[PDB]
DNA sequence: CAGGATGTATATATCTGACACGTGCCTGGAGACTAGGGAGTAATCCCCTTGGCGGTTAAAACGCGGGGGACAGCGCGTACGTGCGTTTAAGCGGTGCTAGAGCTGTCTACGACCAATTGAGCGGCCTCGGCACCGGGATTCTCCA
DNA sequence: TGGAGAATCCCGGTGCCGAGGCCGCTCAATTGGTCGTAGACAGCTCTAGCACCGCTTAAACGCACGTACGCGCTGTCCCCCGCGTTTTAACCGCCAAGGGGATTACTCCCTAGTCTCCAGGCACGTGTCAGATATATACATCCTG
């Protein structure tokens, strides 16, 4: 229950990051949902990433190749 | 001389469909298709091997950038083909 | 003698091999890499057309047109997300309702 | 005892600053939970998962910031999961 | 005479069923050559040049309509509105 | 003129093709200026793609490789 | 009596012929693209650098921090254009408000 | 006892030429760089497939204008386009 | 629910233009052999990751009033839906002409490539000043009696 | 609405650690010469892209009438926000173990390159048949009763 982990209050700080005012009480599974299916879209990227180079530590610069493929892509890692 | 991969995919669909025929304007579809995938397969490989300092191409970086291209299923059945074709190949 | 007859496959390796040379993608390209994009090429083609003949099959009609293609391609949930950001020609779209529009008490 | 503008106090205090908002442990032990599922016993690089971190969550800002576009719309001001939605399809996903 | 909402609703089914083109050819044509005189004269254009231009431009229509259908339907109504169309092209990311 | 020669049954048909049933009065002119935007940036980039080639006709193949450049690339034209 | 003297220019002009060389682009370089590419690469450095400043000026820092580049091409519209699907760690967001938002 | 290259120097010149009293964190020295490196990487790219589209195997000053014509948004692109054609005649001009 | 009114699906006649199939030929792929350099493999080591202890406290969890916003219901007036007469420009066919794509021949200037030379560029090191932070006072700032 | 209290801005002092310059080496940038071929230029061909005219015909446009739906208003209740209290897990700092990323050295075999040959794939021509067009008929809904 790790994913409980990001907690009741992180998804209204990134809220009001956000602009957002009122938020609801049924909020909070789904955007953890969505932040799940993120997690693993890019995280297998880095994987396969990973084990083309024959390694098993995952580095930053392959996690910001796995962002560089869904249009996503980082700046301050890729040095 | 046009160049195109029209005749391949008529054998395609000759063992996939034996009873059927494709039009020209699904004849330039289907070869689109197959250039844009060409294009992104090797593409990706030539990055992932550019990436690795490698200055080859084998089907290494083609097995992979097939598992990153692909959705799920269809990635691992096309490494399945890929794969059987590759082991086929090296024994004769 | 022909390298697709050795790995068993319809597509053209040599000229699979010919595009990823002058394709400029690395200094040099292995063996067994234009046989493995011959058999990605095949099976891609073989599942699209599949597809395609069964929605022509379904229509009763023998002939592949644009609009069996765009059939086969969005019915699936693999092949749609794969080229999501891809328009066909003569394709249409499928036919979908949302259910706030049809009339009720009927 | 003000009504409702903590909120707005809340939210010019955190598009004025710019620190990381998910904490950062259970986010660095999530994606020790999704990276299981794909090959076990994996190591992973301080960096990579800061790196992840600033990924994940700009990407949750971003989509807070089009379902508040979405909830605006629908002449609301707070936000349901039906705004989630119209943000996720029809931007693409 | 009929109800209003339902030979629309009938019609539907005939455009979403159907392939050809919507707008006529002429007009696109014309709108085009006035489009991209501006950017370098007397241009000439093959007739599939206008003939691909036209596809993805009803292609990104109607992917906007369906857009706008269903942002529409969010806000409770059924009429699509303009300001439904800057949400679309909001979210899309195509305006900001 | 010549941009309202795409008229008022056509952005209905093209409307109704993306599945609409009611279409308010100030849908017409604002989806006009939506194909004109949207043709500005296709044409924009063709223009300079046949511009490059010693090239003064526009073909169907760079409007090709224009829409792949936008990411909606488009088939049954050659490519 | 580096390339980059005769060039005008403070970016190394070896250095992206090195990088254009065997970057797998083509297989022939010209003479004047790796200036050419070189002319433009500091002229986006400039334009990213003069707001930069800018918005370190206005928040009375005279470093530049992630939170200033940010600022920095957020505000300005064709920048944003040319970084619309790139993230900025560390960068935040613009600070704005829905105008139905505020109260009263 | 590793060797890394990057673009620290030569934004750092450009800095001091456009503000000659503003400093630049690490952080966002490392965000510069991958930022030039990205956008070359992108002009780059454009112009070797705009080279293989002509079918030619040379990327002249050509293929790098219509590139930055192609990325870049338009008054900042005629003003690159600028830039970069006054260097190439300041490079050919002189030896 | 039950009976007309239309638009849509189903069944023949046919007919035509696109599509499947045969043919030459020539260029691009295959067979064979060599060179060498790029990848494979092994030993070292040292940075960096993983794991653990323990104090600290900011932050999360929990509970409760309350108020204001989501949502349901109702009234309305108008703005689009639908139908009909009429105009109008799209579409199709024909001619006719020429600007401009496409390809072939040359050669020359531009770019690959290698040897010799060297100075900009990068790792290590050190210093000090910009900046983060703490604390007290002034400045807004928002809610109410 | 003045003002009580709470959040915020600001100035002064402190201490810190990372920007930023200096130094030494080194390997990648520069110069000079060669030589090979990619493309710039001219010219020929020929083809498809405007340019205009006439018919015809279904699509568009303007208008009349209606009705249903978007919007404004009111009531309600419920559920999320602000705030006080409690707890708990993150954070900082520090310390070891060792794991594998990275580096260097030595081999080997795999692929670029070159020459020769031949057959697979493409342009082109031509029957031919399946989808298009037309006509007739059943039927599946909607509209009013």
């Amino acid at each position: 229950d790790n994913i409980q982990g990001i907690t009741k209050p992180a998804i209204r700080r990134l809220a009001r990051r956000g602009g957002v005012k009122r938020i609801s009480g049924l909020i909070y599974e789904e955007t953890r949902g969505v932040l799940k299916v993120f997690l693993e879209n890019v995280i297998r990227d880095a994987v396969t990433y990973t084990e083309h180079a024959k390694r098993k530590t995952v580095t930053a610069m392959d996690v910001v190749y796995a962002l560089k493929r869904q249009g996503r892509t980082l700046y301050g890692f890729g040095g | 001389r046009k160049e195109s991969y029209a005749i391949y995919v008529y054998k395609v669909l000759k063992q996939v469909h034996p009873d059927t025929g494709i039009s020209s304007k699904a004849m330039s579809i289907m070869n689109s298709f197959v250039n844009d995938v060409f294009e992104r397969i090797a593409g990706e490989a030539s990055r992932l091997a550019h990436y690795n300092k490698r200055s080859t191409i084998t089907s290494r970086e083609i097995q992979t950038a097939v598992r990153l291209l692909l959705p799920g299923e269809l990635a691992k059945h096309a490494v399945s083909e890929g794969t059987k074709a590759v082991t086929k190949y090296t024994s004769a | 003698k022909t390298r697709s007859s050795r790995a068993g496959l319809q597509f053209p390796v040599g000229r699979v091999h010919r595009l990823l040379r002058k394709g400029n993608y690395a200094e040099r390209v292995g063996a067994g890499a234009p046989v493995y994009l011959a058999a990605v090429l095949e099976y891609l083609t073989a599942e699209i057309l599949e597809l395609a003949g069964n929605a022509a099959r379904d229509n009763k009609k023998t002939r592949i047109i644009p609009r069996h293609l765009q059939l086969a391609v969005r019915n699936d949930e693999e092949l749609n997300k794969l080229l999501g950001r891809v328009t066909i020609a003569q394709g249409g779209v499928l036919p979908n309702i949302q259910s706030v529009l049809l009339p009720k008490k009927t | 005892y003000r009504p409702g503008t903590v909120a707005l106090r809340e939210i010019r205090r955190y598009q004025k600053s710019t620190e990381l908002l998910i904490r950062k442990l259970p986010f660095q032990r999530l994606v020790r939970e999704i990276a299981q599922d794909f090959k076990t016993d994996l190591r992973f690089q301080s960096s990579a998962v800061m790196a992840l971190q600033e990924a994940s969550e700009a990407y949750l800002v971003a989509l807070f910031e089009d379902t508040n576009l979405a909830a605006i719309h629908a002449k609301r001001v707070t936000i349901m999961p039906k705004d989630i939605q119209l943000a996720r399809r029809i931007r693409g996903e």
